[PDB]
RNA sequence: AAAAAUAACAACAAGAUCCAGCAGCAACGACACCGAACUAC
């Protein structure tokens, strides 16, 4: 109901190992591949895996073109 | 004493340069971060142990087509964060950019297209430069400092090449190319490294494939160590050791005073 | 959950492919057509598959006037 | 929503030029075209959707009387 | 829930206490609480503004008023 | 939930520990917690503050309050 | 349990790895985690504090951890 | 090239302007935006298609008392958003302000009361000026530049008035008004449009009803295209045509290099 | 004073949320209430007073142009 | 010192419990008993003489104005 | 001030991005817009006012003559 | 002037132990045998000449 | 009317200009004072009545070598006093300054070294600029309005030179020269006469010897009429006629409404 | 009021002694003294940097003077 | 203007007492006062050190000295 | 305790209550302070 689009997109970005770029409400632009996700959290990779919270994210732009069926 | 050495050598095929001794030559020489350009292979090819250098972490952002280009970094300590892609189409598609942020500085690795292959390559180079000038105008406002290991494939001034008159028609020396390269070092403020500590001529990095050109030393300076003015004071020395010669481009070595610390 | 205006408004903006312009809460502007929408995210096709989170969106200024069904 | 809905409905029916201040601090002057639990469409040259979770306050430029 | 917010606002509304509400962005709104409902408060000083609760940080009445 | 948010708050309430509330905008409120709700936390400074919970960044008691 | 946040936080607390939580405001809070539940992640550095989760942007451990 | 022509005019009643033929002349003159100060008609009156031109939009703010004032504004493209307000009691009551936003540029149809009727009018004008000084001190922070196409009804320097020795006591030229204008155009930095494109005299925009002054060229400059210092460089030409007189004043066409867009 | 007062009085008239960085590395936020030759005042809830010998820098939140 | 003197005098007369934060970081608490060129006598049960050249700020705690 | 004034003026007119090291260790970057006997103006996206009595050193990013 | 000099004179005439806390954070003990406008002598175990600028606060050991 | 015309024409050798007809053209071209510079001849040579015009006085100051430099000056009426000194080794030793005084107005024939001859010339130019900025800062105390007829060999802004993208490296347009010229027209308060009345590009006053640049109009503006802010308001018009050129530079003719007098 | 500072600094500058200026914050600067003023001094370890007097603590000459 | 610093320093110099200067930073230097002034003090060591007045916090003589 | 110097004043009744908004800072100087002396940011 509430994840009909948010979950498949993140799953496709994770499986294909796409180097996405996340934008926080603070304006910072975090970089790194997505390792996992949930209803309120996303685990980045890059040099050191760090946690990010959904309520703090604004836009998740994929560096390379992503294809989600 | 406190010093930070950085190597920038366009190998144009890590396989060939390694078969000639690039890997061993670098491992034997002291260095902190090797920012080589033009991998000509995929990130997996770099991940192989034959490419890795003991004691240096390895990262790479391959291109859409292996032979079309590619960039790879060799860090001695786990950087703060690695960023692949520059935002442009030609940048993200052909993997011509890869940055590794540190506590303050953030060495990058830029690889402009050659342009000598054809008019289409020249147009791609012009477009990428018209985008990169805007990228730099936007980047010069942030606080942290950068050290681009860019292979601009464009000479800056006449002193950077011998017999500049005949090169007026060959790519890499056209009027708009010189204009862009001088504007990047002009109003934007991004100073240079090689021509900042030793302003003497007869120093070049690139040489044509013809061995006769090397004997006569009719080369161009394509490998640049662009660095924000904040670091211009820390530049200590630079060198263009052309003796080994691992590819069509000569290795550009530099040493600054800023001490990286993860 | 039964949105009388959000759902149909976004659906009409998507079907007609209007150059929507999303102003985020951070204060930055994003331009590009609306590819898809969800209860918590919006995919705008500005030559990429960018996903902007709902809670980070402040306004959705359309480029041309749309007919609200 | 015992008072939000009547207030917004009165502001819409009266067509008073309201000014919405957002959490970011920007001002938006316009008229309430249609509102819901999460949106308050403006009416200034075009229809501009404004999210509820981003509005700081609604200032009616003209005094209004509650229903 | 909200077992302490409603009785604390009812006292301010009945006593006509001048409250200086603080928005999240730091801007202040001085005035008395004319009415309050779930996710909305009415502040009438220079104009009957409708301040959203999700945008309020503190409600200082500048007077010891407690039920 | 709130298995932890209640102990660490009711303790500071009953013990009357001077707490410092850092909000999300940067300002710092000071004082003792008089009575807290699921949505609001009333302070006991010189004037009843009433600081909302959705706009509080951190709550750092100057005294090492025990965690019962 | 039935999520990724809870196991990660449990591992962080059990291993006592120094984490550097970054708030939405942009400021950080150096210190390790002591106990979490919902809307709270108690930090124990020099003075015990209480983050509210909803005001947290990222949780960056100072050493790689595997859930 | 990017020629943005703004045509500001004081119709002194849309009825007289329509009777004399202002609509046809204005439509003939190519311009991006036209400001009409002192409409003296309600918004519903302007709704008539007679005033609606082809290729232009109809915007207007009507005073509380229709005959007391009112302003209009037409543009070639749908502006971003119209702001029919100012904040002060006088402006909100007499609808003497209407703004149209564009890309990094916003045009305002300012209208200060003439103050030529009586003492109460002069007091209202003094209050409006003492409030607009604060308004301009506030707008001095935002990034977007503004273009106030306003009939200030106040002459600035001697170049704006002939026989200044005689008009030293007529409303619109006294000491406090001169000081306020000099401060708004000097201290705040809002450079004028005419004094930067053509620093010549005899450029009058107002003429008393007496035909003697018209024949003698005795006129005052009241219209003003007040420009933020950011737009001063974007001025090219500005000439006041008096032969197409459609009201007590005359148009003030000004062309800029800046180009507006939704 | 040729350049000090024209800046502080400008900040005061404009009410810019300025951040004052002291000499010991501590940061304060607020607007200048009434600056003097030795001490400056802040417009926070407490109206703190900071001496002009322990202030290292004064950075405004919005760019201020000298008149 | 146009506003410093009257401000300190108002803080003294009303016996406001000010908080003087020095430059080194340590904070002192106590009402202002008196003040003079490069000296402030803070008296609250115990008397202390804090030099102004070492004081960084003075939080009045209570909303007090001149 | 035989060296302070000419040095600051030369650094200003040329718009040299200077690095000002304060006393507490932290360093600021930017060009000198204007300077006074007790205040310097740093332009680096925010025209900030640094105090002379708090600055420790001022290093130009590039050499400057006199 | 009206406070520093009389206060130091009272501290000296009473021979009260005076704790001079410096801006660096050190607590110097002793009595003020004499005082100047720039330096204060704190003698009790060994002679000392603490400069005025380096003195953060000066607290007596007993009421004065 | 009270018109005052001044002509500044660099000749790069008075012999060539006299051969091309500069003497007759000046005698015909009505003016008050001709700021001709770069005489390249000694005083005994200028004394020759062949150069002396009718109705115009003659003053000249040469260096130790006639060809090393020197500057001359004509005038309608006998100036109050003439002075051939500045106080700098780079000015007196080269005879690059000569000032004539009328009623509270001093006209100076300033001549900066080109610098294109070599690196030593560029160093001398930089020294002369660093000393002249100090001289100006010292002269701000006087109340007399100054009219420096300068051949600065430096372009101020982009409009002052065509194809600046290529000229950013050639002498006469580098960063320090631009900064100095902006400081002269900036902080010091001085303002150029030509740029005051005509704020348009393509108005150049120098072209290389190659006729290609002349055909393409690729030139610089190496001639300025620096005016004290007191005289900034008296600038009526300025012109740079290129067709009647007698050397690399073009005559710069500035007319004011000021009326000089003995 | 500089009968002891000015001569010492002038001697150190003329003789070109590589001095080390220990500041108050504990940092150890180096380089030769180029030109000193009543409130500022100039060093040239790598570039012409201006050190403020009020921030200087001691000046250790590398060679006895 | 002062009348207690000059004689104290002159005594510490002429008596050649091993002086210990502790600065505001929190360090220690040892040596004899070779010369003093209104803003500088020369200290004898392996290399003469010029210590500024504003940076000196305390000057302790290794042995007690009497005022003149 | 002293303008390395006013090509020169038809003249001194007189000096000791909220940015119609940036394709966005790998992160804000790490948040408003959390009381016997030890010499690189």
């Amino acid at each position: 109901k509430g994840h009909s689009l948010q979950d498949p997109y993140l799953n496709t970005l994770r499986k294909e190992r796409v180097p996405v770029s996340i934008y926080l409400v603070n304006g910072i632009k975090l970089q790194g591949q997505i390792e996992s996700f949930d209803q309120f959290v996303i685990l980045l990779k890059n040099t050191v895996s760090q946690m990010v919270y959904k309520h703090a994210i604004s836009t998740v732009v994929p560096s390379r073109p992503v294809r989600l069926p | 004493g406190p010093a930070m050495r950085i190597i920038s050598v366009n190998v144009n095929g890590i396989q060939a340069a390694a078969e000639r001794g690039l890997l061993s030559w670098l491992q034997a020489q002291n260095a902190d971060v090797i920012c080589l350009q033009d991998t000509r292979a995929s990130a997996f090819d770099l991940d192989d142990p034959s490419f890795q250098l003991d004691g240096y972490f390895l990262y790479a952002c391959d291109a859409e087509l292996p032979e079309q280009g590619g960039v790879a970094l060799y860090s001695r300590l786990q950087p703060k964060a690695v960023i692949s892609g520059l935002g442009f189409e030609t940048a993200d598609r052909y993997g011509r950019y890869l940055q590794a942020d540190f506590d303050k500085v953030s060495i990058a690795t830029l690889l402009l297209p050659s342009g000598q292959s054809g008019d289409e390559s020249l147009n791609q180079k012009f477009k990428f430069m018209d985008d990169f000038t805007h990228y730099l105008s936007k980047q010069r406002r942030k606080r942290r400092e950068y050290i681009y290991c860019g292979s601009l494939y464009v000479a800056h001034q006449k002193m950077d090449v011998k017999n500049w008159r005949e090169c007026q028609q060959m790519p890499g020396f056209l009027a708009p190319e010189r204009a862009w390269l001088d504007e990047v070092f002009g109003n934007l403020g991004y100073a240079d490294a090689l021509r900042e500590v030793s302003r003497e001529g007869d120093q070049f990095s690139w040489w044509p494939d013809s061995e006769q050109a090397e004997m006569l030393n009719l080369g161009w300076r394509f490998d640049y160590q662009v660095l924000t003015p904040g670091l211009r004071r820390f530049v200590r020395n630079a060198k263009l050791p052309r003796q080994p010669r691992f590819s069509q481009h000569a290795p550009l070595i530099v040493d600054y005073d800023w001490q990286l610390s993860i």
